[PDB]
RNA sequence: CAGGCGGUAGGGGAGCGUUCCCGAUGCCGAUGAAGGCCGACCCGCGAGGGCGGCUGGAGGUAAGGGAAGUGCGAAUGCCG
RNA sequence: CGAAGCUGUUGGGAAGCAGCGCCAGAGAGGGUGAAAGCCCCGUAGGCGAAAGGUGGGGGGAUAGGUGAGGGUACCCGAGUACCCCGUGGUUCGUGGAGCCAUGGGGGAAUCUGGGCGGACCACCGCCUAAGGCUAAGUACUCCGGGUGACCGAUAGCGCACCAGUACCGUGAGGGAAAGGUGAAAAGAACCCCGGGAGGGGAGUGAAAUAGAGCCUGAAACCGUGGGCUUACAAGCAGUCACGGCCCCGCAAGGGGUUGUGGCGUGCCUAUUGAAGCAUGAGCCGGCGACUCACGGUCGUGGGCGAGCUUAAGCCGUUGAG
RNA sequence: CGCGGGGGGAACCUGGGGAACUGAAACAUCUCAGUACCCAGAGGAGAGGAAAGAGAAAUCGACUCCCUGAGUAGCGGCGA
């Protein structure tokens, strides 16, 4: 039983209020791209159009 | 009272289940051409995921997930008046917190919004908020310090 | 369940669980409370023998066990059997009574 | 409520007003009574059950019928499923509702006859037959129905067998039975709890 | 009164049939519980429910709802 | 030790009933010739346990354990710690990984000394390793018990019947089937069939569709014997139809069966795709499969309702609390 | 001579030895598991046990069992 929870998930993401899946993205991580040209800058968080739902759940008991 | 055939109120339904039968819908699933029922069927907790389930992600927040122990500090408690202006007599936690509601707070932080009585309650660390409405139009206390 | 029911002749007594009449005792047994005193008229037919009698064809019996019988006590009716402290028999005794020290 | 010396006694002001929460009351009350029963049994077969001959017969051919594991939940001896379980499961409730209940019930079960000297006499205290000597001089006889609340074991050691009536003393509480039964008497007011 | 009505899986509405609970120091019950063979009446759309006869040989559980190892043609299944 | 009415009429038989009398701190349960508090066994309860012996608390308790401070002034569990490698445990898989035992060599010091607050120095804190003994509150089961919305003898316990046997094995091993006359065997007397066997009568017998693979006794499989059908005849067969052909209703009809005529590709599992010689289908009965624990999480009658909810115990609970 | 003691005992002890399947939808770290299971003394208990402790608090004060903390800290191809 019990349901301890997955730390690594909650490592990252959050619930803001509204129950709405948000958290970071991937891009940016230090260039990983060179070009002294320009770009890298853009970079966020974002929620998920599908999947969301399904992740909250196994933290609900850690929060 | 009595046993006046006292069924329910309304609204519950064990609605418990059963094994097969050949009245209505009884004897069925649902799925096929999607094989995932076994001895150990699935669980089935989220699973499939076929895609990594948008799990090529990656943490960034570093400050966690060391060993031992976690950060250790005494407790963190601020406020907002418009949940007791109601007694005061003397307005100090314990006799709040300790008490209605609210846990633990080592020291003390002041705010919320509304209005109330300004009156002298413990501050451990309050805001300018509350100074002005506990100033030239209030009163308020001192921290720690021991 | 244990060995606790009766004692032995004396009188007894007969009575109509279905037979009637009132009669001394004969005999008894506990183990499945089975036992005995004429009265109760049952003919067991023996088999192809002869030593006895003759051969099959049996006779006269009784035939009981659990409750369902008294005792003897003229007139009036019947009681049980009290204890001793300073009477006749040391401490002890008991023979079946009216209700004083008799039967 | 005595006759003799004291005589009156009036009450409902409890909460006249509203009185017409039936749904919830009797429902729940229901439940835990399920509970106490002891429902004590058992379930059998998961992997092994029984440490079977471990593993047998052929395999393509075989009795023609299929099979590998002698757990054979088959037969009227083998393996099956979970029905019962000693867990005859650990779910109740509170005070909070201890209360009400009887509440607006006896309310209603005053419109039938309620009463409770709160303490009477009747005489040996001990002796079950002159109890009831004051349940005539009083006005109750086999019909009806009725209990109460006395926590002297002077009664109790006396009222012995209670049919058709209470013969408390402790607390437990027990209206269900009253359900088949109606009028009553109690133990001071504090007795019943504050 | 317009309307709807075939319709695999799926997803709703109930209802029904199926073994312990209190009711059970209440109630039928040997002019019969229970099994049954029969029923070509009544009630159930159904679920079934009856409902009464003859064989039948010792108990049953009301309204109610409170709990569910069942609602099993079969898997060359277990067994007899 | 204990608690307290019967009675006749009918009824196999009466735990059937009226008219009513009854002990009841005790109407638990098993029960004695048909649905019994006052009837065999008990149940409030309170008597008392031994001689045998015998498990120990309380009591007493015996030998065996129990002052304070001040300066002199040396002295204490070693191949031991602490290094070291390979380490295991620790949540700790090398990682910035201490401390525990460290297997391997090193390798001291004993209080103005000595270990830990997770690296190497500096402040501050509780402890003193390398002797070993130590109850209590902890687990547990064949049975004793109880009870047990515990099963109730194709269950359950393999197993209530002389099984861990018949049996199969070589060892190990492995494993069966198989409860039920009845209130009382009262268990069959006797005489004609007669090979003993296995028959008929009679009797007992409330009951022989009561007698010993006997309880009640269905179902696959059995024809006696009955009734409706049939030798020009083609069929998943059954149906629907007028008709005729034997029981029952005064009538109305209700029936059973079937002639021919019409009508008829079944059934359980797979899939663009079925009835299908694609599978299964011995046959009838009978056994058979997602609770539930715990744990997560949307609704529902609810109550409280910024407020809204206490485990593990302790008195107590027949019970309950 | 003395005892001890081999030998005995359904679970529950202590210790010494100590897997694989399975998960990881492959697989070699990790997992199951220090589980299964072998061998080891004793008791009804057993094992354990009194600070070279905990930890941060002008602190607590033997050891065992439950209460949660906490499924938090953390361990982790930080993957399961």
């Amino acid at each position: 039983p019990k349901m301890k929870t997955h730390k690594g998930a909650k490592k990252r993401v959050k619930i803001t209020a509204s129950g709405k899946v948000v958290a970071m993205k991937t891009g940016k991580r230090h260039l990983n791209w060179q070009k002294s040209g320009k770009e890298i800058r853009q970079k966020g968080r974002k929620f998920v159009l599908a999947k969301p739902e399904a992740e909250r759940i196994k933290l609900l008991l850690p929060y | 009272d009595l046993r006046p055939n006292p069924g329910a109120n309304k609204r519950r339904k064990r609605v418990g289940r059963g094994p097969g039968s050949g009245h209505g819908k009884t004897a069925t699933r649902g799925h096929k051409g999607q094989k995932s029922r076994s001895g150990g069927l699935k669980d089935p907790r989220r699973f499939e995921g076929g895609r990594s389930t948008t799990l090529m992600r990656l943490p960034k927040r570093g400050m966690q997930g060391q060993v031992p122990g976690e950060i250790k500090r005494p407790r963190y408690q601020g406020v907002n008046l418009k949940d007791l202006a109601r007694f005061e007599g003397e307005v100090t936690p314990e006799l709040l917190v300790r008490a209605g509601l609210l846990k633990k707070g080592y020291r003390l932080k002041i705010l919320g919004e509304g209005e109330a009585k300004p009156l002298k309650v413990v501050a451990h660390a309050f805001s300018k908020s509350a100074l002005e409405k506990l100033k030239a139009a209030g009163g308020e206390p001192v921290l720690l310090e021991a | 369940m244990r060995v606790k029911m009766h004692v032995k002749k004396g009188d007894t007594v007969l009575v109509a669980s279905g037979k009637y009449k009132g009669r001394v005792g004969k005999v008894k047994e506990v183990l499945p409370k089975k036992y005995a005193v004429i009265v109760e008229g049952v003919n067991i037919v023996k088999k192809a023998v002869r030593v006895s009698p003759k051969y099959p064809q049996g006779g006269f019996i009784e035939k009981e066990a659990p409750l369902h019988a008294s005792k003897v006590r003229p007139i009036c009716p019947a009681c049980g059997k009290p204890t001793r402290v300073r009477k006749k028999f040391l401490e002890n005794g008991k023979k079946i009574r009216v209700c004083a020290k008799c039967g | 409520i005595p006759v003799l010396s004291p005589s009156g006694r009036r009450e409902l002001a409890a909460d006249l007003p509203a009185e017409i929460n039936p749904h919830l009351l009797w429902e729940v009350v229901r439940w835990q009574l399920a509970k106490r029963r002891r429902g004590t049994a058992s379930t059998k077969t998961r992997g092994e059950v029984a440490y079977s001959g471990r593993k047998i017969w052929p395999q393509k051919h075989t009795g023609r019928a299929r099979h590998g594991d002698i757990g054979a939940p088959i037969f009227v001896g083998g393996g099956v499923v979970f029905g019962p379980k000693p867990r005859d499961y650990s779910y109740t409730l509170p005070k909070k509702v201890r209360k009400k209940g009887l509440a607006m019930a006896v309310a209603d079960r005053a419109r039938e006859g309620k009463l409770l000297l709160v303490e009477a006499f009747a005489g040996v205290n001990g002796k079950t037959k002159e109890f009831l000597a004051w349940a005539k001089e009083a006005g109750l006889d086999g019909s009806e129905s009725v209990l109460l609340v006395t926590g002297n074991e002077l009664v109790r050691r006396a009222a012995r067998n209670l049919p058709w009536v209470v013969t408390l003393a402790p607390e437990g509480l027990n209206v269900y039975d009253i359900v088949r039964t109606e009028r009553l008497v109690m133990d001071l007011d504090a007795w019943e709890v504050f």
